[PDB]
Order: C-alpha cells, then structure tokens, then sequence
C-alpha cells in the first residue's frame, strides 16, 4: 500500500474511534431489543440504527455513517497533512487513551545483520537460526523491529535482557552466550502481545475489501498482521508512543466497523469499550 | 411559602419588559481639567514652578505596619474620583485659534501666555519671545490602533495639541487618556461582528452610511459566548425549570366532559351494565394540568430530568391504577419517562396478559438496577404477533423563529406524541389486537375496551398550529449547552399517576402568550449577572498565593460579603431569587467555587486595577503634590540648605544629619520632658512616620501666618498638620537681605524642619509647553446611535 | 519473594475483589460520560471517578482507593500481622464465587522425578524429554505441579489418563507406553488453561512495579506466570478449592487495578465481572 | 535524549517555575496543619492541595497542576514548538531572576586537545592526566566544556588564571608551566559549583521516571548530572545567561516537583524561594 | 465546669425546620406522609441539657 500519515493524525483518530464506538453501542442496543421475527433484522437496523448525534455528522442513515468513516479515514491516512480543526475538535491534546493491545504475537519479525552468518526459520511463536560458520559468543544474531512485550519461555543457547521472566526492552536483541560451532540451532520463544488487537478478525476481512474498493489506488486487501505492520512502519518519526496508539486503534477499528455494519453480528470489546 | 418567589419572578419578568435605553456603547465630548499651578521668577531666565497640592485624600495607618498601604489608599481614593468624571466621555474638545490666511491652526489650551507677563515679571527682552512661542504651538496629527483579536482591529485618528503647564499635569493627562481609551472600536467592525454572529439571512442589519463607518464606539471587555453558558451547568436545571414555569402561563387541554361522551359513544356496551374502564375516568379531574405540562416540557428539554412517577399502590392493584397505566402507556412517550417509570407500567400491563406471572412476583423477582432491560423484554413481548399494544413515542425538532441571540441552540423532543404531519407516533405497530382478555386478580377488561380507549386517545388535528408555536419559541430561546445539565431538586421531576393520566387523556399541551425576544432578554440578563460577579471576583478576590482551599470556614463571611452585595443591585434579582430559594440543594460554597473557576478562566479584570497600579507609582515620586511628607526633623540649631536660598528668602529646609530616629510621633508624645530634652541636646532628632503637611508660599510683603508646630502645654507634643511657610524671592526684592526675625520669634526654641524638597527649574521660556492627546472628531467622530435591525420603514 | 498467606485470607480477598470491581465499573462509567473539552481525561476522572462508598475507604479521590488496596494487600499477603477492622469484614459469612480462570497454559511446570535420565526442554504448547538410557514401559517420566485443565492434543510415545479428549485430573502425569531405546523423544502438547487470567497483562507490568516500590524488601517485579506459581506454592495445604480461587483472584486483581488507575485505559472483563 | 528548545523557552519557564513554587508552598502549608487522624496524608493532600486562582489551570485538584506541568514541559523542551495560548503570556521579555546554582561540581566535564597526548582519569573533585609523550611548557592540556565557578585548590605542575584563589573565567583552561618529561602526572582540584541545584536529588530520580513514562520517545531515566549536561548542550547559541538560567531552573524543577507530588515530603529551598 | 462555662445554645427554631421540610418535600395532604406527622410533633425545650 501507498499512504502517508499526517502529523495531526491522533486528533482525527480520536473522533473516528468515538464514532465507531457509538455505532457499535447502537448496534448492540438494537440487537438486544429485537423481539419480533416478522421483520428481517436488517430492516429493523436500517430503520433506526443510523440516528447518532455528534459534531460534524448530520445524517440519520447508515450511509451517512459510512461516508463519515470514509472521510475521516481518507483525511487521516491516505492524504498529507490536514489540520484537525476542520472536523471541529475543540482541543487537540485532550484525547482519551485507547484500550491496550491484546493481539497475540504468533509471527515475530526479526532482521539478521549483514554477512549471512545465520539462517532464519519462523515457527508458530518462536524463531530458530542455523549457524553456517564459526561464531564467537557475545554478538547479536537477531533483532526485533516490531515492538513486542510479554514474558519469555524456552530460551536455549541464547541470552536476552530480562528480569523475572519479563522482557526489559520492547525490541529485544538476541545474543549468544557460549560459542557453538558446526551447524547448530538456537531458539527464542516468547509469550508476548504485538501492536494489533486479536478479536474481530473476520470482520476485518469483510471490511478491508469494502474500504479497498473505494480507495483502490492506495488500499489493498491483505491479512490483519501485514496491514498493522505497514501502518506502524509508515508512521512519522517524530511521534510519541502515547499518540501512536491512538492512530493505530482507529486504523484497525475502521475496517472492523465497516465489516460489522454489513454482517450485523456483535462487536469486539476493544471497539465498543473505548 | 411556596408562591413567595412566583411573585418575584413575575415582577422581574414584567419589569424586564419596561425597555431601558443603554449608553454602554455611547460616548460624549470631554475636556481636560486644569490643575492648580503657581509659578514665579526670582531672576532673569529662571522660572520656578511650585508643586501645589492637587489631591487631599489620604489615610495614615495607625498600626504603622507599612508605608505602601498609605500610598495605595491615596492612589485608590484618587482614582475612584478620577474615573467618575470620565465615565462615558472622550477628550475631544480644546481651545484654539482657527486657521486662516494669517497662519496655520494653533493652540491656546493651558493658561494664557499673556498672564505670564504679570505672573513672572518679564522684561521687555523676554516678552518678545512670547509671540514666537504662541505661533509655534501647532497641532500634529497621527493615528492609533484600537481593538483586540476577538473584536476588529480598527484605526482612529488622533491629535497632539500643545499646552503650557507642568509635567505633572502631562503625566496625569496621559494616564487619563490611556485609561479612557480602553475597549474602543468602530461601527463597521461592530457591524461585521454582528453579521458574523447572526448567520440567519432573514434578519437584515441596517447598512452604514459613508459618514457612519469611521465612527467610534465602546465595546465590552470580554464577549459573552457559549463557554460562559457551559460553566453554569450545575445550577442550569433550576434556571430551565423557572424559565419554563414563568413563560408558560396556559395549557391547551380539552374539557373532560367531551372525552367522557366520546368514550361512551365508542364503547359497545349497554348503559345499564357497569364497566370499570368507564367508571374510572368519571373520578378524574384536569386539576394541575399546568404543573404536569411544565414538567413535560422540562423532561423534553433535559434528557436527565426524566419524569419519576409516584404510584399509590405498594403490592396490590386497582381498576383506577390499571386504566391509568394503560392511558400512560398509550398517551405518554417513553423518552420523557424514567426507566423505573417505564418498567412499572410495563409490568402492570404484562401482569394481565401473562398466562402465569403476577404483579407481586414481577416486582419481587426484578431488580431496580436492570429495569431498562426488563422493560425492553416486556415491550418486545407486547410487540409480537400474539399481542400488539402501540407504545407512544416522539421525535426531535429543529425549527426556530429568527431572533438575535449570542448562543447556539439545539434540538429537543416534543412533549406530545404526534409528528409534523399531525399523525400519532408509536414505537411499534399502530394496530391493537390481542389473543385473550386482561385478567389480574379479579379485575377484567374486554378486548374491545382497549380498542375504544385507543380510539378516544386521538389528539385534535385543529390545535396543530397552536401546538407548535410554543415548541418553536422554546427551541429558539434556550442554550444548547444546558441540555446536558444534571438534576439538583428532585421534586421538580416528580408527578403522581393520576395527574399524568388526566394530562394524557385530555391531550394537553403547553401554551404561551409571550414572544421569543423576552425569553432571550431574560437569558441575557442571567448571563450579565454571572459576568458581573465574575468580573468583580477577578478584580478583587483572584489571589492564588494564600487562603485558598486550606482556609478555615471562619473566613467565608468576608469572602461572601462582596458577592451578596453584588447580588443586591438592580438587574440581578432573577439569579438572587433562584440562589436564595434553593440554598439547601446548592449551597453557597459550591456556588462561590463555581464563580471562582469562571473568573480564573480568562475573565478580564476592570481596567481601574491597572490604573491604580500605575497611579500609585506616581504617588511615590512626588509626595508634596498629594500633601504628605515622609519624615520631619526636630532640632535646636538648624542649618539652612544654601541651594534653595536662590529661590526662597527663607525656607524650612535643613540638611542636618539626624541622630536617634524615633519610629512614630506617638512615641515622642508619650515621652516625658526630661527624656525629650536629653534627645534634643545630643543632636537633631528625627520622627519617621508619615504626616499630612501643607505648604504656604508667601510674598515678602505679606505677614506670615503663625503655625503651632509643637505645643508645650504640658509636654512637647507634635501637631498632626505641620503647616510650613515659604517666602518667595522675586525680581522686585532679589538684591535685599531679609532677617529671620519674624520666622524665629514666632518659633519655639525647638524647630520643626524639612529634610527634602522638590521643584522644577526652567532655563528657557519655551520649555513650559507640553502635549496632550485628543480624538479627531472631524475624521473619527463619536457615534451617536446604536446599530439596529431594519424594521418598520416609513 | 517472601510472603506468608494466613487463614483469614479469603475474607480480605473478597473485600479486595469487590473494591477492584467497583473501581473498574466507575472507570468505565466515567469513560463513557467524558466529553472533549478544556479539562483532560485524568482531571475529569480525579474529580468523580474516585468517589466510591464502602466501609473502610474514607476518600472521594483515587488516593483513597490506592491506600485501601495497599492496606488490604499488606493484610492478606505480606509478612506483617495486620488486619483492617474498619472494612466490611465482619459480615463475610458467605463469599461470592470468583470468575473462572482463562489464562492459556503456555509454559507448564513439570518435575523430572530422579536419576537425571531425561533432559527437559520447553516449547510454545508442548514439552519433550530425551531418554539417556533404557526405560521400562508404564513408569513415571514427568508429572506436573501447576494444575491445568483442558484438552490434550498430539501425544506421541506416551499416554495420559484422558477420555473423550478431556483430561480426567487437574494434575496429569505422562507415562511411557513401550520400552524405548536411548535418544528416543516423547512429546505431549496441551490445549489447557492454567491458574490466573490472561487479559490485562500490560496493566500487570505497571502495577507490580507500583506495589513493589512500596514493599521494597518483600516483592520483586517479575512476570505474571512466576507470580502466580509462587502464590500457588505459598498457599496452605488445608484450604478448599473455593477459597483459594478467591485468594488467587485478589492476588492478580490488586496489581492490575493499581496499574489501571495509572493508565486510564479500559479494564479486563475478569476484574470487572466479579 | 532528543529535544529541541525554541526561542520562547524563557517565557514558558517563567510560568512553569512560578507554578512549581506555588505547588510547593501549598504542599508545606497543608503539611503544617495535618490533623494526624484516621485519614492518611495522601488523602489529605489530594483533598486540599490544589490551586484555585491561576489562569491556565482547569482543576482544583493536584491533577490539574500535574497536567499543566506536562503541557508546559512539552511546549518548552520537546519537539512540538507549540505556543500555549491557554496560559496568559503578556510580555516575553519580563523574566524574574532565578536563584543561583548550588550543585557542587564533583565530576567536572573536560575534553582533551585531540593530539592524543594525555590520559584522563577522574576523582572526587579533581582531574589528573598523565603525559603519553614529551610535552613542553606553555601549551594546552585540558579545557572544561561545562561552565564552572568557584575557587581553585591543589594546583600542581599546571597553571590556571586565578585572582586570590578564585577562578577568573567560567571555562578555565589547564596549561602546563614546566617542561615535564617521562610520563609525569599533573593534578587540578576545584572547590567550585557547577550548573543546577544539589538539593532534592531524591525527588528528581522519582520524577524523571514519572515524566519519562509519558514522553518515553524523547526522555529516558538517568542521573541529574547527565540530564543537566545534555540540557545545557541543547541550548541555543543565541541565548544570554539571564535566560538560560530560567530555562535550566524550570528544566530541573519540573521533575523535582513531579516526584515531590508523589512522595509528599518537603521541598527544596531553590524551589520554594523562587 | 461544662455547665458553668457553656452559657447558652444556638439552634434554628422548629418552625423554620418545618418550612424547610415542606419546601424540600412537596407532598400533597391526604396522602399519609408520616415524616411530617412525626416532625410536627416535636419540641425543643430540652436542647441545653443535651
């Protein structure tokens, strides 16, 4: 995908996340009070599920909500810098923190240094390397570029900076402890969490196609993990980690809510409880 | 004791209709005041300008804590009087010689230049310089910028005229000009702001002529906007309720006899047979429909003030309860009722249609916490294909009558169940069909009885025009930021079941006879009262260094006095009445804290604060202009200061180095004579405390008025006035030598003297000219009429 | 970590769990009623979110809740003999059951019995040992100490007591089925749930440090797994399975709530739905 | 650390220092009248420790002062050169002088001439270098990059400009005075005062963590001396001593006050008497 | 010593308390609200001893 994130993304992502949360709450409220099976549930929702009051949005139909998320997503991610005042946010710094990430880090990105000393095999939740030549102990073998946090389990022939089983650093650096010659293998498994959210995986698949049909020149369908990795890698350099979470929440919440508005199922906790 | 404040509210609203002209924006012409000035000349090319006392207001601090208190007292008391003379006036008028072929326009503004010949005894070679000074007093023109960013940045033209006088007068006049020209703007900027605030194209503002654009007006220090109204949210519910109660004086219901006849006609039952649904509306009355209408309107405006119903029943039921619950279900929208109120009536309805459930069981098994869920389930059950009961609902409205207001508005629900078209609104189906009858305990209702009840509960189409004018004027005159306010007085949202049933049966709606502008004028009055209190707190009480949260409850009496003094002036009676009536629910401390937070958040202080701060510095530098001296020296062998001999024949100014300073006059007075004479013998003695002195400047010929500096009646006691005598040296008597005979013979062996003096000496006659600022009326005239909307062309 | 859990622990734990649930409910309620404006979210929460009225908490600020958590934690798990008579502890005759555990069993604890005949390594979901000599059929090779519950998948060259896919005992043991040669490898994977919960691990990291800075000599920061294993190992033998659940619920609810009061994000479902 | 200081740093610092002094004075005022009852001092401070009359602050609880400090620090020292319109700045020229520095110069900062001629080792208050090769009298040996004022003691085999034992220039240079061969050693001890305020070092350590948990991308925990050396190195060249003093005073006062609002002990003199 | 030094007491008369209850509790007559029936039956003749 091709896109650049404006330097005022969090102030727009806050409004987008609030809109998505209100949409999800309205959907659940309509779900609970649906008691007559004569009318299709789609018809009942299309009748009263679009009436939501907020600054900027002035529509009483789901189509207006869809255009609202479309415009917010476009302003925040596809185009260049746009000032937050256009959407009428009163204050830029007064943004409510988003829920913490709960996505399991099954696949873990690592970058080997130059020289091709090691080979990389990814398994379910760990990484193995095979050493093709002689290596002295005390040198980096791997480094993690995708921020990660959690415990460490089943480390063999390697050392990582940690105390009590908890990783001290977000980006760990795996090093050797004892010299191992003649085509060895070392592992480093982690019981950690990544930078996305785990629930609503199907809804993301349904909504990513919906919002890629519109911005076909910028957005393409793919998996949630790759989408999150590219969005994280495309963030501006001068941005605190407190404000990156705000934009990363909306980046994943928009496809999920777009898909959810089609298949009127439940909503994930990280979307509704914002 | 309940209607004691209704009369107050009615009188306040009625006197609010008495229109009063406001000069807040209108200014007037003004002139600088001439200060007393004595000037003399002891010799050629030497002109002395004596400092004459201009202000006599001061208060000596007997506690002797500090010296800044005395200066602050003088400055504040002086600025009180100075500000009262230039209230709504701008310095525009000055004396001049009109321009002609004889030369350019020149000023004759100070004291006339001709009088200086007699006042200074000028020679014939110095009189020749007077005409060329007069011809050099031309007037220079320039521009000054006015207005802030919130208002418009305007430009006014100014003049700088020359006048003859002291530099102290120049400084005083500059302070007056800088104080007077705060918060000025032009008419075209004001019209632009008015056009921007009123976005409605229906209202047209009067166009300004070419001559009315540069005219100058006075604007407010800070604008009243939605931010001010937002901070009033805690007490906003009381204001909303009392505005509704004051401005809704009628109710458009239908009399009950016609409803009874309609129900009798619709009922397919014999007249002899007794029916309980018929016999239950005969014991009802439309008494208090007005109170229920007011509470309906409040519940429509505020989504937190949902109505709570008081049910006389506890465990059992009754035909009256059942029929009234059905009427409430079919006639009162659910968005204006609280969750418990909805759940109770829903359970009463369901207990009869349920095959095995009973009212007592539903109440015991259910929890008040989950009433909304249970209500949703029961409504879904009653909206199925076996049972169908239409539940009344309502929608939001956006329409509004055009009016000039400073705040944004929102949208409210309607207090009635119909749409703009005029057809009843139901959350579910509009049809009634039931599988079986209604049975709960021994009470039973036929299936056609509910159909008849639905038939009779149709609101009259004819009243639709009158049914919406009140809603329009209520939507268009209440600020939107008040709609999220909480509830502070519970009895304002409480009504019993019979009253609500009678209100809903007759199809009542609130009605009014007042216009939109009266309500917005009342709201503007409330905002003005809040702004006044905030400004007073910001200019008097806004201090963070000491006595904040930690202050003891004993200090609240002092702080509250100013607020309750402000609340007792004219034009603040609405807020005062609301505050004193509901002190139990909203105490004085929380009100004070809310006002304190309102003032701290950018509310500007009254300009006089800076004026007094700037004038107190002037007070320090020139003491004898305000009639006070820092200290006096008592001595038996005085040594005259030779420098002042040049200007005065004899003066009370000495230069002895003091010894054994004494803190205040009282300590010296309470001393005995033996200790007092020991102090005098050892050398000069100094009394430190400030005094209220006056200076007499006399000619050599005049005899000297006696001053009793020290009275030796029983002890050497200092006087509290200490008048001093100067005799001036003139060109008439400059080469003569005057004896100190008269000065010392009328003086005691102990002398009261002065350590320092200040006067201005001028070497050139053309240094007497100074400058002042005036508005150029010719090019920036004063506005004479306010901006108004176009109406009644004739 | 040194700590002595007393007999009175369930009474303290019930109050602690109730307090934590009330704090979470207030946090979410104030998080839904926050409108963007001049005041930031933390100022808004400080003013109203703190107010909670129970016996023994004497403050309308979050500091009171923090001190109450500190006192209850010290009374229940710390070494000093302290009991807070001011709370609603007298009427603790009946205790509401705590929610069931949901923590995945990724690193499960086992103990080789004796003789150094097997070498142990761990994986994301499975364990495996290498026999250094001949082994007879039907003997004990490993047994778990940390209780688990769930299904068993992919067992090779061994046997576990399971019927229908479900383990019959909370402490399964693995036994070889056939006499096997040296260098043979036996494996056993489990899709089970260990003690403790899984959600809220980000809050745990910042709460364990908070409550370790106070009791600086008693508690050392470390991962949730080691914390829970030590808490279980320090439980007295004469305790029912119902009271231990409440004790272990409070032992994790305290740090996560302490960390939640710092970062004003959402709250875990197990903390809130107690 | 990475941080950019704008041209209006003195204006922000003059407000931040005043806010810090106000908060400290309020802390002592409330500490003097603590009732010593059932409520702890933390609840007492949280209940009555706020400032009610300062423009810029939007809450009457301590959280308001904390949030204002965060805003001012971010505006003054971080990447975003945002001018805070919310606090009232009327004259950017008027700046009350801050108190003089009190930090003893123990680890003085010096740089070698780049000829690779001397070895550098440190001590309590003195530096001493050993000549690797032959050196002639009258050439540079060391020079200080961190400005220092005070006296000079125990000057051996070197020369510094001094009048009556007092240093002349704020950046003294050490030059050898005698032809000294054969790997001799010279010493230079200073009884001087560096930049910063020695008092209240305990509060700085706990407050730097508090403000680094928020600005983690720009600020990292470290010692006070290194923090001040980097902060002084990042100052603009076009900066007078009257302004840099205010900037550094606020730079040290912000962490100290942030850590003092957590551990409710006293406040240092240089914070109270600003 | 308490009796000698504490001279009088300060309190609001029961009349004002009854009016305050009436305003704060707007309940119709003929409804059997017993808070009023209890409060209207009091007297403050023994405030000092207490």
């Amino acid at each position: 995908m091709n896109l650049e994130i404006n330097n005022f993304a969090p102030a727009i992502s806050s409004i987008g996340s609030q809109l998505c949360s209100l949409s999800a709450q309205k959907l659940l409220t309509c779900r609970k009070q649906y008691g007559n099976g004569a009318k299709s549930f789609e018809e009942f929702y299309a009748e009263i599920g679009g009436i939501i009051g907020m600054m900027g949005i002035n529509s009483q139909t789901p189509s207006g909500i869809r255009e609202a998320i479309y415009r917010l997503y476009q302003s925040a991610f596809l185009f260049g810098d746009i000032f937050p005042e256009s959407f009428g946010i009163q204050n830029t710094q007064n943004i409510k923190p988003p829920p913490g990430f709960t996505a399991p880090a099954k696949k873990l990105e690592v970058v080997l240094p130059q020289g091709g000393a090691f080979d990389l095999i990814y398994n379910n939740g760990e990484i193995r390397v095979t050493t093709t030549r002689n290596v002295q102990a005390g040198d980096l073998v791997c480094t993690v570029t995708f921020p990660i946090q959690g415990s460490v389990i089943a480390t063999r022939n390697c050392h990582v900076n940690e105390i009590g089983g908890q990783l001290t650093t977000t980006r760990p650096e795996i090093i050797a402890s004892v010299p191992m010659p003649a085509r060895t293998v070392i592992v480093a498994s982690f019981d950690a969490i990544e930078i996305g959210y785990g629930e609503g995986d199907d809804l993301f698949a349904i909504g990513i196609a919906i919002l890629s049909n519109r911005f076909n020149g910028q957005i393409t369908p793919m998996s949630r993990h790759n989408y999150m990795t590219q969005m994280f890698a495309n963030l501006p350099a001068n941005m605190s980690e407190r404000d990156s979470s705000a934009v990363l929440h909306f980046a994943q919440a928009a496809p999920v809510v777009l898909g959810m508005m089609e298949r009127l199922t439940g909503a994930p906790k990280w979307v509704l409880d914002y | 004791l309940d209607n004691v404040i209704k009369q107050i509210e009615a009188l306040s609203v009625i006197v609010n209709r008495s229109e009063k002209a406001d000069d807040a924006q209108i200014l007037g012409p003004n002139t600088y005041k001439q200060l007393l000035e004595h000037l003399f000349s002891p010799e050629e090319n030497v002109y002395i300008l004596l400092p004459i006392q201009a202000y006599t207001g001061g208060v000596i601090d007997r506690r002797d804590a500090s010296f800044s208190n005395f200066a602050y007292s003088i400055a504040s008391k002086l600025m009180m009087e100075l500000s009262a003379a230039t209230h709504n006036k701008i310095f525009t008028d000055y004396t001049r010689i009109a321009a002609s072929a004889l030369g350019p326009e020149i000023s004759t503004e100070g004291m006339p230049l001709f009088s200086l010949i007699e006042s200074l005894e000028l020679t014939e070679a110095e009189t020749s310089r007077l005409p060329v000074i007069q011809d050099s007093m031309v007037i220079q023109k320039s521009t000054a910028t006015v207005g802030n960013a919130q208002q418009g940045i305007s430009t006014i033209n100014i003049k700088r005229v020359p006048f003859v006088g002291s530099a102290f007068q120049q400084v005083i006049d500059q302070l007056l000009w800088e104080y007077s020209t705060t918060s000025l703007t032009t008419k075209e900027q004001r019209r632009q702001r008015i056009t921007e605030m009123v976005n409605d194209r229906r209202i047209m503002i009067q166009k300004l002529t070419l001559a009315e654009k540069p005219q100058v007006m006075r604007h407010v220090t800070t604008e009243i906007n939605n931010d001010l109204f937002f901070k009033m949210s805690p007490v906003a519910q009381l204001y909303i309720y009392h505005l509704d109660r004051a401005f809704l004086d009628g109710v458009g219901f239908t009399p009950l006899a016609e409803k009874q006849q309609q129900l009798q006609l619709q009922l397919k039952t014999n007249i002899l047979t007794a029916n309980l649904i018929r016999s239950a509306i005969n014991g009802m009355n439309t008494e208090s429909n007005l109170e229920v209408a007011i509470k309906m309107m409040q519940a429509a405006q505020l989504h937190r003030a949902s109505i709570e119903i008081a049910f006389p029943m506890n465990v059992s039921l009754s035909p009256e309860i059942i029929v009234q619950c059905f009427i409430v279900w079919m006639s009162i929208p659910e968005q204006l009722l609280s969750d418990r109120s909805n759940f109770i009536i829903a359970a009463v309805i369901w207990a009869g249609f349920s095959a095995d459930d009973s009212y007592a069981d539903i109440m015991r098994r259910s929890a008040r916490a989950s009433d909304r869920q249970n209500y949703d389930i029961i409504k879904a059950a009653l909206s199925s294909r076996k049972f169908k009961l239409p539940r009344a609902s309502t929608t939001l409205f956006d329409e509004n009558e055009p009016v000039v207001r400073r705040y944004q508005i929102g949208r409210v629900y309607a207090p009635f169940p119909v749409d703009r078209y005029g057809s009843p609104v139901y959350s579910n189906c509009t049809k009634v069909e039931l599988a079986s009858d209604y049975n709960a305990e021994g009470f039973t209702i036929r299936k056609d009885d509910f159909r008849a009840l639905q038939a009779v509960l149709r609101i009259d189409e004819d009243r639709a025009a009158d049914m919406f004018t009140t809603l329009r004027i209520m939507i268009s005159s209440i600020p939107a930021v008040w709609y999220d306010a909480e509830v502070v007085h519970y009895p304002h949202t409480a009504v019993e079941l019979e009253q609500l049933a009678a209100y809903g049966l007759t199809g009542a709606y609130p009605r009014t006879n007042h216009s939109v502008d009266t309500i917005v004028k009342t709201v503007n009055n409330i905002s003005a009262t809040y702004s006044t209190i905030a400004q007073m707190l910001s200019t008097i009480d806004l201090d963070p260094t000491r006595y904040g949260t930690s202050e003891s409850i004993d200090k609240f009496k002092i702080a509250w006095e100013n607020v309750e003094s402000v609340l007792n002036m004219e034009g603040n009676d609405f807020v005062k009445t609301i505050m004193y009536a509901y002190e139990d629910n909203f105490p004085k401390k929380d009100f004070y804290m809310m006002l304190k937070q309102i003032a701290s958040d950018g509310q500007g202080a009254h300009p006089i604060a800076a004026a007094i701060d700037q004038l107190r510095t002037i007070v320090y530098r020139e003491p004898e202009r305000f009639g006070y001296i820092d200290s006096v020296i008592l001595t038996h062998n005085p040594d005259v200061d030779t420098a002042y001999n040049r200007f005065f024949h004899l003066h009370p100014i000495v230069t002895n180095q003091p010894s054994n300073t004494i803190k205040n006059a009282q300590l010296w007075n309470e001393m005995r004579l033996e200790q007092q004479v020991e102090h005098i013998k050892a050398g000069p003695v100094r009394i430190i405390g400030p005094f209220h002195v006056t200076y007499n400047y006399l000619s050599e010929e005049e005899d000297m008025p006696a001053t009793s500096h020290i009275i030796m009646k029983d002890n050497m006691i200092l006087n509290d006035h200490l008048t001093f005598n100067f005799v001036k040296r003139e060109r008439r008597n400059n080469k003569k030598r005057v004896s100190s005979f008269r000065y010392k013979a009328v003086e005691m062996y102990v002398a009261v003297r002065i350590s320092r003096f200040q006067l201005e000496v001028l070497r050139d006659l053309h240094d007497l000219v100074r400058s002042r600022t005036y508005l150029d009326v010719s090019k920036s005239p004063l506005a004479t009429t306010p901006i108004r909307v176009v109406e009644y062309v004739r």
